[PDB]
């Protein structure tokens, strides 16, 4: 028996063209052979070796599993599939390929930026803050604004503002901190010294750092 | 509904959900207590931190490890990390998710099922299963067969499998890791004037150690080289503008995985336990375990330790092995890997340990599951 | 049907701000000062009263002796507090203290049982509903947008620094330096006496205070600034008194608030604001000397003399290492920044469940007002 691996089920192959970018399990009564693709994905390369290990359970546990890296067969092993046929192509990954970061949000994070304005409300409390454009062109100077960055939080204090917008500038970028778990650092920035201000909405809203080396769940193709 | 992996290692834990490529939710496994007591009256501080805050906040907190060298001896603090990671973590209710966690090698039977009844009566968890890290390790290479170099953040192991079974007699534990080899950094930096004393300079050298260090193949002309020119120094820019230029460093503090000698501990080095553990397997089985040895584990990422390892272990072996190392690109959270996986598969789900299944037969029934 | 307004009250070292909560600005002000008569022979007829309040006080010298209660931000007479307090919430804001949560602020390092007398007083004599006591520093902090700074607080008769960090005061570190306004309008008067001026008469003095707050300015460097005004007349400056006569002014513009970095200017043997900042920044934990570098903010009536902030970064700059990050912070508003922060403090709906309630008074007596 052979059967290509497809998500973690077996696909039933009977035509050995083997492919590179894969698994196949092969099925040998006393020994099961599994085939990884020097070019596979690890869904690929994982669930072959779960699949043996449920396929020598059921078996009493007495036949012998083999695995066994593209382009070193064993002649015990390539002496029944061949009276080299190795194609190129796949069959499809079920990871969903994610990039990480110091907070579980990453992979899906876009910067924000929000305007704080008392002119509009009366109080503290009834004030609102709203999502403005991740841009320069967003900022006034008569009220505040808050640039949430997923690492850091920066607040930017315009000169023509008063004292209740900073006091909900600071209301809020503390709040992103309580919410957000891991340590999120307020940095204040008044108009006028604020070039790392303006150099982050230069970085624009889909920028975010991560050291982390980042992997990819699919075949090359 | 989605499942839920956690991976309790000894110095991070990582955490997400079935199906991703890697975990989403990665933090120091330490909790924090206040030091003088007083500051939790008149400085309004919380009484315990998790993870970055509390790290953050060392100085006026003492750090533990509930999980230092792999086996948890700490439950409240336990019970504080878990309960951040769903909650603060990755934000979920652990009622609507069943939780597979992960278990040192050689982890005693009454430690799993405290896991176990902490899980179900503290968190709720619709069903959970325990794995062993090395065995969720070897099965994402591709294997089922092999033996596994684990190396963390305080504790390393050697593990050998043979059909997803560990082989107890001869598994073997290293009390020397990532944070010991950070430590010895600090050590032989300080050792030449460097200095490092606020927090954030005590973190520079992790990372320090994560991006500049590397594995030297021969110690004696590694060092030579660096004793009679600069081609191998690199330098590193701290916050503040100066730069630091380290040479030597960069090679010796790994050393210390095949060379415990250097912080003192009278023990052997990687390769060695490697050696020790195959030999100590059935001896049929010895050549498939050269054949298949797999690294997974976040101090295997140092840059050409796959060469130094099967020189030192080659020069171990019989003339006769054909010897390979197995250092996939995605070792450092394999293990979490292995639990996306299996987690999701179909044939998994029937290993699913239900509440239904605590309820009637009592805390027990954990050891009673396959893989 | 509405609901309840609250109220604000800076007791200030020389200024008494009130006003209501929501307000931008304290409704009223007026002098921290309280007059009784010069011998009894006086309030005979009735004829005269016990005692008079602030302006009025001020109005009627050479009959009263005059007495600061809050010479130095600690209050040292309660029968004088009292009657300030009265005046406040009867005369000039006209309100009825049964009516309203009161808001109360107070010096760095008050003690204990100085707050408690506080507290015994508002509630026993004032009928407050509520009351809140916080800290002035505290409240000018909040108000530059932050929870986390080190602030320069000189008002009338005393100058404070106050670290803070998330909230929290840090008394180990708090810096008293007991020279302020009222020294510098003083010193001043004396000054241009020397220039043939002459003021000595109580009008003369608030003509010095008017030409302090109109006409000084802080040196950049007052070595260079001495030399310029000695050479030519850039620096010189005309104020025109109430009867239309014109005076000139030169180096006293500048030589006026240099006694706040030279106290020695009005013989004292102490230490500039400069070098008290950087000596509290120091008494910190290493850890946050950072943030304190990076927020500095300075409130007061003292702090408004223009080009304070350059000179306060020279300085600090000179004291503190070469690679830090020094920030000033001078919000526009600073003059009243304790107060406004009061104001937005009280105004806060999260804020309520903090006021002190008469029946937690009733019930554990004045203690209660450390919580
Ligand atoms: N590129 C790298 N080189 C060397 N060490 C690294 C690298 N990346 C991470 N580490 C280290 O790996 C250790 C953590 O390994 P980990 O898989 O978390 O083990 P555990 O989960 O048992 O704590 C840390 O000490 C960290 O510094
Ligand atoms: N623009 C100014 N320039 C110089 N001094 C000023 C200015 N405005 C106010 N002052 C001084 O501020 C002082 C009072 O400061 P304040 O914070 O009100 O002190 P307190 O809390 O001690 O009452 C007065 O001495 C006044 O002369
Ligand atoms: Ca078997
Ligand atoms: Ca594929
Ligand atoms: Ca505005
Ligand atoms: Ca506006
Ligand atoms: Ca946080
Ligand atoms: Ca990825
Ligand atoms: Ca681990
Ligand atoms: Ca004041
Ligand atoms: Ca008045």
């Amino acid at each position: 028996k052979l059967f290509l691996i497809v998500k973690g089920e077996l696909k039933e192959i009977k035509k050995n063209i083997f492919s590179s970018g894969d698994v196949y399990l092969l099925d040998a009564d006393k020994t099961i052979y599994v085939w990884i693709g020097n070019k596979c994905s690890v869904d690929e390369k994982t669930t072959g070796a779960a699949q043996a290990r449920t396929l020598d359970q059921q078996r009493g546990g007495a036949a012998k599993i083999i695995t066994i890296d593209q382009g070193f067969e064993t002649k015990d092993f390539l002496k029944l599939i061949a009276p080299k046929i190795v194609e190129k192509n796949y069959a499809k990954t079920l990871l969903v390929d994610v990039s990480t970061g110091d907070w579980a949000g990453f992979n899906e994070w876009k910067n924000i930026l929000y305007r704080a304005s008392s002119e509009e409300f009366d109080g503290i409390n009834s004030m609102k803050m709203v999502q403005v454009g991740f841009n320069k062109s967003s900022l006034d100077s008569e009220d505040c604004f808050v640039a949430d960055l997923g690492n850091k939080v920066y607040i930017w204090q315009g000169k023509s503002s008063t004292v209740k917008e900073r006091v909900k500038a600071g209301q809020w970028a503390r709040s992103i901190d309580y919410d957000r778990a891991g340590l999120q650092q307020e940095t204040i920035f008044e108009e006028g010294d604020d070039i790392e201000f303006m150099a982050a909405l230069d970085r624009g809203e889909n920028y975010k750092e991560s050291d982390a080396v980042q992997l990819k769940a699919e075949s090359v193709l | 509904t989605t499942a839920l992996v956690c991976d309790n290692g000894s110095g991070l834990v990582k955490a997400g959900f079935a199906g991703d490529d890697a975990p989403r939710a990665v933090f120091p496994s330490i909790v924090g207590r206040p030091r003088h007591q007083g500051v939790m009256v008149g400085m309004g501080q919380k009484d315990s931190y998790v993870g970055d805050e509390a790290q953050s906040k060392r100085g006026i907190l003492t750090l533990k490890y509930p999980i230092e060298h792999g086996i948890i001896t700490n439950w409240d603090d336990m019970e504080k990390i878990w309960h951040h990671t769903f909650y603060n973590e990755l934000r979920v209710a652990p009622e609507e998710h069943p939780t597979l966690l992960t278990e040192a090698p050689l982890n005693p039977k009454a430690n799993r099922e405290k896991m176990t009844q902490i899980m179900f009566e503290t968190f709720n968890v619709p069903a959970m299963y325990v794995a062993i890290q090395a065995v969720l390790s070897l099965y994402a290479s591709g294997r089922t067969t092999g033996i596994v170099l684990d190396s963390g953040d305080g504790v390393t192991h050697n593990v050998p499998i043979y059909e997803g079974y560990a082989l107890p007699h001869a598994i073997m534990r290293l009390d020397l890791a990532g944070r010991d080899l950070t430590d010895y950094l600090m050590k032989i930096l300080t050792e030449r004037g460097y200095s490092f004393v606020t927090t954030a300079e005590r973190e520079i050298v992790r990372d320090i150690k994560e991006k500049l260090c590397y594995v030297a193949l021969d110690f004696e002309n590694e060092m030579a080289t660096a004793a009679s020119s600069s081609s191998l120094e690199k330098s590193y820019e701290l916050p503040d503008g100066q730069v630091i230029t380290i040479g030597n460093e960069r090679f010796r503090c790994p050393e210390t995985l095949f060379q415990p000698s250097f912080i003192g501990m009278e023990s052997a080095g990687i390769h060695e336990t490697t050696y020790n553990s195959i030999m100590k397997c059935d001896i049929d089985i010895r050549k498939d375990l050269y054949a298949n040895n797999v690294m997974s584990g976040g101090t295997t990422m140092y840059p050409g330790i796959a060469d130094r390892m099967q020189k030192e272990i080659t020069a171990l072996a019989p003339s006769t092995m054909k010897i390979k190392i197995i250092a996939p690109p995605e070792r450092k959270y394999s293990v979490w890997i292995g639990g996306s996986i299996l987690a999701s598969l179909s044939t998994f789900q029937q290993m699913w340990i239900t509440k239904q299944e605590y309820d009637e037969a009592g805390p027990s029934i954990v050891h009673r599951k396959c893989f």
